[PDB]
RNA sequence: UGGAGGUGAUUUAAAUGCCA
RNA sequence: GCCCGCCGCCUGGGGAGUACGGCCGCAAGGCUGAAACUUAAAGGAAUUGGCGGGGGAGCACUACAAGGGGUGGAGCGUGCGGU
RNA sequence: ACGGCUUUUCCGGAGUGUAAAAAGCUCCGGGAAUAAGGGCUGGGCAAGGCCGGUGGCAGCCGCCGCGGUAAUACCGGCGGCCC
């Protein structure tokens, strides 16, 4: 996903591994969700 | 007399329906109008305010609807006492 | 240039030393600064230098350059003791440089004022830019440069007159050497005042750490020390 | 790292490509340019402009301070848009009324945006009715049409 | 003198905190 | 570290690896990648201290162990809460 | 405070200038008469530890920052510094 290593450090925020995933859950969304 | 502070000028009373939340206060008074008051940092610091703790707020000419600005909630020593004189009547919070 | 004679019957006689040094300054075979340095001695009692450099001592060849305060917490709550940051140096052709600390402001400023008063070092001097072809000290000969924590920086000769140029705090503890006219390149971050004096007073040391040939002294007029009283 | 990339003699056109690709990666390079202060500027980038008013509000200032500012509400002439104006001088409030030719000016701060407590505002008041306010600030003026 | 690496072990139920 | 070559990237922080468009994949996805605006700073290396459901050294009847006698439960004296 | 002196400027007037004029420009005649705002006044950065109002209110703030009944940091006044 062309990552961008500064953000694991979990610093002020949440981890990145569970944001990647939920972001699928939304490409996977507008790609389908009467984006034709 | 007696310093229960009685409704300067055009204060109003009002006993809350529920704080909308951070310092949103949405407020009853006995007009018929529901109105959206908001909280100073004065009393946001030393004092907790809850539903059915009435406070006397203040307009701004915007609206008509939703104003109020607290300066002093009120006591329970005589948040009934008030009544007996017949300064506040209980059917605005009653049903 | 009196007072600062009669300082050296005052001194002389009212002090002995605790190091070896000390003698040999005190018992009249040294008596003359510019043989005292380049051999590698240790200077460890500060009135050797007076009892020779008695202008030292003048309220203008010192200046003080900044206080500044420091903490640190123990468990009872804050102790704060201060810094500041003296530089000394006959308006002539030697320098020196000290820190010091201390729990008021006074106890630090002399105890510094002290201190600044061992390193001192020596110098030449010039004018070589292209454009002062005179020979009189009146500039740095050539463009050296000298680095210090990080900040780097290197001096370039400059004609007789344009003013000094270079940062707030450096135009002092170059006008105590003398050193008039001068041009500044940067690095670094000169927000520190220490690192800044500390870099510069290093390049002014470098100043003889370069090999210039017999002939070449005829060509900018390097000295060394006093020239021409 | 090595020495540097093209650091040879003929490949000038290379070192020019370079250095005309890396300059992009910049931000005020672009943002002048593709011309993008224009065409997202409520006034089309000039330094004031003349407005009617529609409200008066009120707003509140950064987290550790404390207060209302004043503030009122112009459309614009121009193009038609609504934009945010706030007023100095002591309850100068007492004037605007509804329906006043007013003028609009920056507020000058970094980068143009906003300054100081009032985070959200990005105009203030100079002139009403042709009057410059700082007099209607310690009076020594009077005021026309009403 | 100080580490520099490896194999194992390494423990019930224990949540949260106005105001300057 | 000091010198001679060629190459690929980076230019506050987020909104963002999102947006719209093309290119390969059977799928899951992969390569290419902006902008509006919002904020005054996010990040590094070390320094003292507090703390640790981290480890050592050493204590105390206002700590436990081992023993002796009790308050809590009744009426009353006396101090606060509140009305 | 008083005593002397001046006339660039300002009012009258002539020559000369001008395509016609206006300005200017040499002379006379008058007279200290005809001639001051603006910004600042907590650190950056020259400058008030001066007095009088205001109560996390009105307000200031290019950034960092003040305002809780004792404000060199608002509003004034009085002083004061840069052009
Ligand atoms: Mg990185
Ligand atoms: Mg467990
Ligand atoms: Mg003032
Ligand atoms: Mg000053
Ligand atoms: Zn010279």
């Amino acid at each position: 996903m062309k990552r961008r290593p500064r953000k694991w450090k979990k610093k002020g925020r949440m981890r990145w591994k569970w944001i990647k995933k939920r972001i699928r859950r939304l490409k996977r969304q507008r790609k389908k969700e009467r984006g034709l | 007399v007696i310093r229960v502070p009685l409704p300067e000028g055009n204060q109003l009373f009002g006993v809350v329906e529920q704080a909308l939340g951070a310092g949103w206060m949405d407020v009853r008074c006995e007009d018929g109008k529901i109105r959206r008051c908001r909280i100073p940092g004065k009393l946001r610091r030393r004092v907790w305010i809850r539903v059915g703790d009435l406070v006397i707020v203040q307009p701004w000419p915007v609206q008509s609807d939703k104003r109020g600005d607290i300066v002093y909630r009120y006591t329970q020593t005589q948040v009934d006492w008030l009544l007996r004189k017949g300064k506040i009547t209980q059917e605005f919070l009653t049903g | 240039s009196q007072e600062w004679k009669e300082y050296a019957k005052r001194v002389l006689d009212e002090w002995q030393p605790k190091t070896k040094l000390g003698m040999l300054v005190k018992e009249g075979q040294i008596t003359d600064i510019h043989e005292i340095f380049r051999k590698g001695y240790q200077i460890k009692e500060p009135e050797i230098i007076d009892v020779l450099l008695p202008e030292v001592n003048a309220r203008e060849n010192q200046e003080i350059l900044d206080i500044a305060l420091t903490v640190r917490m123990t468990d009872s709550g804050r102790r704060v003791r201060f810094r500041v940051l003296a530089a000394v140096g006959n308006r002539d052709g030697y320098v020196g440089l000290g820190i010091g600390h201390g729990r008021e402001v006074g106890i630090a400023i002399r105890k510094a004022i002290n201190y600044a008063k061992l390193n001192i070092i020596e110098i030449k001097r010039g004018c070589g830019s292209w454009e002062c072809r005179c020979r009189r000290p009146h500039s740095v000969p050539f463009t050296v440069e000298g680095k210090e924590g990080s900040v780097r920086v290197k001096l370039i000769p400059g004609p007789r007159g344009l003013g000094l140029v270079i940062g707030d705090v450096g135009k002092k503890i170059l006008r105590l050497a003398g050193i008039q006219d001068v041009w500044s390149q940067t690095l670094g971050e000169t927000r520190t005042t220490v690192n800044f004096a500390k870099a510069v007073f290093n390049a002014l040391y470098n100043t003889n750490k370069v090999v210039v040939t017999p002939e070449m002294i005829e060509r900018y007029g390097i000295v060394v020390g006093r020239a021409m009283p | 790292p090595g020495k540097k990339a093209p650091n040879g003699e003929f490949a000038g056109r290379k070192l020019k490509l370079k250095r005309k690709k890396f300059r992009w990666s910049d931000i005020r390079y672009k943002r002048r340019v593709l011309r993008l202060k224009e065409k997202s500027d409520p006034l089309e980038g000039a330094p004031q402009a003349r407005g009617i008013v529609l409200e008066k509000i009120a707003v509140e200032a950064k987290q550790p301070n404390s207060g209302m500012r004043k503030a009122v509400r112009v459309q614009l002439i121009k193009n038609g848009k609504v934009v945010t104006a706030f007023c100095p001088g002591d309850g100068a409030i007492k004037f605007i009324d509804e329906h006043d030719e007013v003028i609009i000016e920056g507020i000058g701060g970094p980068k143009g945006g906003s300054m100081g407590d009032i985070p959200g505002i990005r105009y203030k008041v100079v002139k009403v009715n042709r009057v410059s306010l700082k007099e209607l600030v310690k009076g020594r003026k009077e005021k026309p049409r009403r």
